[PDB]
């Protein structure tokens, strides 16, 4: 059997942010150098 | 300031037996240095280029002058030769020292920021220092000066309560701490103490004492002197072996060490110049105008070292460029006259710094010998080991 999930919202809320967590990499923790440069005196 | 209010006699009298010329009276508290900002015409802040090359050319000169010659004759000549050709070059790279410190704080060709920035890393990294932490350094000097147990980017005093403290701990005179304070500023080594000062930069090498902001703009500045240490002294070693290291790079290094920590020694040390502690009456004006002897040298070594004695115009200007400071100072010493100090370098001023004023006493609020010091407190070490009897 299968419990009837289309008609739900944590369900939902979940598949959808699963697919998209699926899809791609989407960690950028190089991007955050930015924030070692906000004070030069150059 | 310590010699209060007293005729005009025991003032010169003092002024003589110490080898300054005008001693200072005394001004008022509450106040700020930024003030006598407005006593200064406004033609001194203009910026022209030929000073500019001028003040970047001659030290050059006097560099490549000495260094074709040491090379014309590398190792056939004789020691006094060779002293001569150091003093010469180490003089030249003090000059070009002077440009990078201004180019540090900003004050030198303020239209081109970028090259500004870049002309102060290049003049700073031979001498293996870094260009972010010096501005940051001095800052914090010109915010603290002469604050006790503060100002630690500059000359503080060994005081007569922490050496009793060591010595208490050390149980007597012969640890190790003890002979280091010995000999370092009880010989003429101590005209070269500024080299502790170049260990004491790299705070570390611990990126966590800055904003983390800063970190990357730190950091750059910490490779410019490693690339040279990584670069440039293998080559000359290479090049040139032992001899060919102490001959082209660390005989200048030491005379340009030595007119640095003279520099700063003689700018804000003597007998009449208090350290008050924070809370207990430490003044920033009183500090930075009262507490400031002027060095006065022969013109051409001036002209070399880009006027770098004259400290207390760009205290009370901080924008004041480097070519309008020797003429600022003739409009200031007209107006806070009475109170001014000066000095000419000369042999007894160096001796008196050696050998008698070693150790700051702040219930007497001045300096005292070492040695007749430490026997001092000796002797009540035994008066109170006597009153430790019950
Ligand atoms: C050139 C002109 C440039 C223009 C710029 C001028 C700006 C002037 C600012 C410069 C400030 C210089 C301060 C000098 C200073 O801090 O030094 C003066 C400081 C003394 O200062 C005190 O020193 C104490 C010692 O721990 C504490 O650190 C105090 O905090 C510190 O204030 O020198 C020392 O650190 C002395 C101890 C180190 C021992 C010296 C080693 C000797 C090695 C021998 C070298 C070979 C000899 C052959
Ligand atoms: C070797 C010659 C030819 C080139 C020049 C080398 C310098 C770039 C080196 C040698 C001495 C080094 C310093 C020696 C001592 C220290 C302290 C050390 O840190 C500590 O000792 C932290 C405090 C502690 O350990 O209790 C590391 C940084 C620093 C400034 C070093 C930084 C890098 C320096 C200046």
């Amino acid at each position: 059997c299968l419990p009837n999930i289309h008609t739900s919202n944590i369900l939902n809320f979940t598949k959808n942010y699963e697919i998209f967590k699926s899809a791609k990499d989407t960690s950028n923790f190089g991007k955050k150098i930015i924030l070692n440069e906000m004070q030069n005196l150059t | 300031t310590s010699l209060d209010g007293l005729p005009e006699t025991q003032k010169y009298v003092y002024a003589d037996e110490w080898g300054f010329s005008r001693v200072g009276a005394d001004f008022p508290p509450g106040s700020h240095p930024s003030l006598f900002s407005q006593l200064l015409p406004q033609a001194l802040f203009a910026f022209d280029a030929r000073a500019a090359v001028a003040a970047v050319a001659v030290p050059l000169a006097a560099m490549a002058a000495g260094y074709g010659w040491l090379w014309y004759m590398h190792s056939i000549a004789p020691v006094w030769q060779q002293a001569l050709c150091a003093a010469l070059i180490g003089t030249g790279y003090a000059g070009l020292f002077k440009v990078a410190h201004e180019c540090a704080m900003m004050r030198f060709i303020p239209q081109m920021p970028g090259l500004q920035a870049a002309l102060g890393t290049l003049l700073m990294a031979p001498a293996l220092y870094s260009l972010p932490s010096w501005r940051l350094h001095h800052l914090h000097h010109l915010l603290h000066t002469n604050m006790l147990w503060q100002d630690v980017w500059g000359w503080h005093p060994l005081t007569k309560v922490e050496l009793a403290d060591e010595m208490v701990r050390s149980g007597g005179s012969g640890g190790a701490a003890m002979a280091a304070a010995r000999l370092v500023l009880t010989t003429p080594i101590k005209l070269f103490a500024s080299v502790g000062h170049w260990l004491r930069s790299w705070d570390g090498l611990d990126l966590r004492h800055f904003h983390p902001a800063s970190y990357v703009e730190v950091l750059s500045g910490w490779a410019a002197p490693l690339a040279f240490a990584g670069l440039v002294l293998p080559a000359v070693v290479s090049a040139g072996g032992l001899s060919g290291f102490v001959s082209c790079y660390l005989a200048p290094w030491l005379v340009f060490h030595f007119w640095l920590s003279v520099l700063s020694l003689t700018a804000h040390t003597a007998p009449h110049i208090p350290w008050r502690a924070e809370g207990d009456g430490w003044d920033a004006g009183r500090a930075a105008v009262a507490g400031t002897v002027t060095l006065r040298l022969p013109r051409p070594l001036e002209v070399l070292l880009n006027n770098a004695n004259y400290m207390l115009p760009q205290a009370v200007a901080p924008g004041l460029p480097m070519w309008s400071a020797p003429a600022a100072y003739a409009v200031l010493a007209a107006r806070l006259g009475p109170y001014l100090t000066e000095a000419s370098m000369s042999l007894k001023l160096l001796t008196n710094h050696v050998t008698r004023w070693q150790i700051y006493d702040e219930e007497a609020h001045t300096y005292r010998p070492m040695e007749e010091v430490v026997d001092e407190i000796e002797a009540d070490l035994q008066q109170l080991a006597a009153a430790a009897q019950q």
